[PDB]
RNA sequence: GUUACGGCGGUCCAUAGCGGCAGGGAAACGCCCGGUCCCAUCCCGAACCCGGAAGCUAAGCCUGCCAGCGCCGAUGAUACUACCCAUCCGGGUGGAAAAGUAGGACACCGCCGAACAC
RNA sequence: UUGCCUCCUAAAAUGUAACGGAGGCGCCCAAAGGUUCCCUCAACCUGGACGGCAAUCAGGUGUUGAGUGUAAGUGCACAAGGGAGCUUGACUGCGAGACGGACAUGUCGAGCAGGGACGAAAGUCGGGACUAGUGAUCCGGCACCUCUGAGUGGAAGGGGUGUCGCUCAACGGAUAAAAGGUACCCCGGGGAUAACAGGCUGAUCUUCCCCAAGAGUCCAUAUCGACGGGAUGGUUUGGCACCUCGAUGUCGGCUCGUCGCAUCCUGGGGCUGGAGCAGGUCCCAAGGGUUGGGCUGUUCGCCCAUUAAAGCGGCACGCG
RNA sequence: UUUCUUGCCGGAGGUAGAGCUACUGGAUGGCCGAUGGGCCCCACAGGGUUACUGACGUCAGCCAAACUCCGAAUGCCGGUAAGUCCAAGAGUGCGGCAGUGAGACGGCGGGGGAUAAGCUCCGUGCGUCGAGAGGGAAACAGCCCAGAUCGCCGGCUAAG
């Protein structure tokens, strides 16, 4: 849970602009 | 429990949960009112367990309306099943709640008594949800 | 009037709408400028290209 | 434990073939439809399947006639 | 059968003009009708064979 | 040229309809009487024909007025939305929906025929 | 389940997938086709012996309702719906133009022959209200033909036209003709695809709150807590199929560990629902320790004798 | 220049939104007032009597994907002006010689799933990766900025 939930909130930066591959 | 009577078609599109309700916003019905903040398929059973706490709180006076009715079906296939072979079948009955709608209504002589009954309602419930009044 | 209009962004990401009207216009690089007449067509031109060009009113 | 549909029809591909303006040749195909949604107005025609298709050459228009819409032939003026 | 593609023929040119279903059980006995031989070039009575 | 007189025809076919109140017969539109005459009843001269003016505008017809029911119905705003900006929210530019009240409306023109005075 | 038709999904052109949601099919009609003409009640009253939810019926309006070969869009008192006549648009045989949709499919203007209706009146109306009601080609028939006729005076021995024969229903139809077993298996490949493990998810599972209804001899919260609600964790069963099928060895036991705390001693709070005591329930603070046997494949468990206790889990269900 | 972009013009839609007394399936009230059961007056004529099962109807109120009295925005089909001007390396037709017919994720609109999956299946003149280096996201195909012809002891910036 908590490694999906890392991956998955680190597209809230800056520099993704809230988009990531694979959320 | 709240069934509907029956359904034209009993396999139906999740409701959309999108949008403020543009209807029942405003008690129409009762003094107080519990109006909701967020979207969520309220289900038969929080529509039951929400009632009984309100009339349970009012215990002998007091007239409660339920403006929501849970008569959208939400499916479920049966358990440890794969993804295909068809659509679930009717699982749970469900009111499409929005924010802004106001989903259960009360008439009571005592203020703090029907903001105390409402207030068990919200927690029965499973979305934020404000004690509304009639008085704008 | 007259418009001096400048590509400050990049068509990478645009749409087929916004990279076309930035040819129409005659922008192919970033910052590059082109002076063109404050029409219906280059507004249009310059709405649809908005968020990709600066606009500025020559003098 | 299966699922009692499955079955679809070919999409027939109907609708408006030339909409409101466009220059026909006589015997065009205007309208492929069930049934009159829209009636045959002036120079147009309707067959056997209800397609409705230009009776003599002009431009397509789109009226309303006793509340039903139709679709015309207004011809064209010879350049 | 029930339906069958009876074949129509002329009784003048005597040449089978037509195919048609009819209902044997509503129409037991041929099928005698009027219809075009172009062998003859005229409308002709037509029956079943 | 005119009439509450006529038919024929008129619209993105109700702003025209429904209903209520009031009015008209010189000629038209009607109403109407008996089956010698074409014609018709899945039976019936009720619908279609014959002779009509002894009699009538009751109804249809049309005229005026009622906004009661229906109909139309803005501007504004909102919903929604194309694009754009925006880390989760949301916002900008453009477009933009029924109800209602404000409201509109008891419809809107040409051909020809009759009498009127010329 | 497989082909065709209708709808929704389908995101207001068209088209659009899923073992998505619903149904139909694949017939039927010689009078349910053509033409010409005409129509006319869905429901209250008065009633109409019997004959009320119904008669043969009569009126009014219900304003276009209503209902109407077979599911959507249409067709209405401009009737595609309901009756009637014709005698066979039962409109068939030769069919520029255009077109809509890969082949296949589908639309019709219009010209000619012959007719059918309507006729005075016009000269007007190409199967069914429309989309399903079907099967290519091959190969064979069967009728007709101004074709051919293997030297022909010549004929017999093939073609053209229109028609027939497939639940070829796996419905673009591999053969005219075909079911299985393989753990005795083999080979070519695949992590394109399953079993183990890993990964994502967390329905299930596991551990955790409330307006607390109620139980707890008196009392919601000492202990609990229904009806509902919200999450944690990733130890179960799953879902997915992302690494691995030119190999990532499985369960259990042994050996050796290491880590987490979700506590089986050491410190506290409440209950003192111990008024009190010996004891005990509940909730907050890992150093060590946490037995040996029997029956268990036994992952589980139960049992015997102890113990301060005989913890729960992760580590490829740690460790071949 | 038939392509494409923009403006304008003509056009058919039934989606988003709503609206439902506008249809097909629903919702708290009282109402002239349905079987009226029930008191019965004591008619088996005929009639109030309805504490309760509550007809049609009606009153503000609410939902739908297979509902629609309505109904956008976009998109699409045409026409017209231009713009793109050493043309897009455009569209079309005919011959090239193909490979491709395993896609991935992200944003938006959805289906299946539990409105879980880095799940699955669609749509998107949507993007990117595939086939894309460079900068930022610590690292980090698909996110953001930006499309690398080569050099430079140059300058300005993008996202950060």
């Amino acid at each position: 849970a908590k490694r999906g939930r890392k991956k998955r909130d680190r597209k809230h930066s800056k520099a993704n602009h809230g988009k990531r591959p694979n959320a | 429990m709240l069934i509907p009577r029956k359904v034209k078609h009993r396999k139906q599109h999740h409701p959309e949960q999108r949008g403020i309700a543009s209807g029942g916003t405003s008690v129409s019905f009762g003094d107080y009112g519990i109006q909701a903040l967020e979207h969520a398929y309220i289900t038969n059973r929080q529509i039951e367990s929400a009632r009984i706490a309100i009339n349970r709180h009012i215990k002998r006076g007091g007239k409660v309306w339920i403006n929501i009715f849970p008569d959208r079906p939400l499916t479920k296939k049966p358990a440890e099943t794969r993804m295909g072979s068809g659509k679930g079948s009717p699982e749970w009955w469900v009111a499409n709640v929005k924010p802004g709608r106001v989903l259960f209504e009360l008439s009571y002589p005592d203020e703090k008594t029907a903001r105390d009954a409402l207030t068990r309602a919200i927690h029965k419930l499973p979305i934020k949800a404000r004690i509304v009044t009639r008085e704008e | 009037a007259e418009l001096k209009i400048t590509q400050v962004r990049s068509t990478i990401g645009a749409r087929w709408k916004q990279r076309e009207s930035l040819r129409t216009l005659g922008l192919k690089k970033i910052r590059q400028s082109v002076v063109r007449e404050d029409n219906a067509q280059t507004r249009g031109l310059i709405n649809t290209v908005h968020h990709l060009v600066e606009v500025e009113e020559v003098g | 434990s299966s699922s009692r549909n499955g079955r679809d029809s070919a999409a027939q591909r109907l609708g408006v073939k030339r909409f409101g303006g466009q220059v026909v040749k006589a015997g065009e195909i205007l309208v492929r439809q069930r049934g009159t949604h829209f009636h045959p107005g002036v120079n147009v025609g309707r067959g056997g399947d209800d397609t409705l298709f230009a009776l003599a050459p002009g431009a397509v228009e789109f009226g309303a006639k006793r509340g039903r819409k139709t679709v015309n032939i207004v011809p064209v003026a010879r350049p | 059968d029930v339906r069958p593609k009876i074949t129509l023929a002329c009784e003048v040119c005597k040449h089978r003009n037509y195919i048609t279903k009819k209902n044997r059980r509503n129409d037991p006995d041929r099928l005698e009708i009027k219809k075009f031989c172009p062998n003859c070039g005229t409308h002709q009575p037509h029956k079943e064979s």
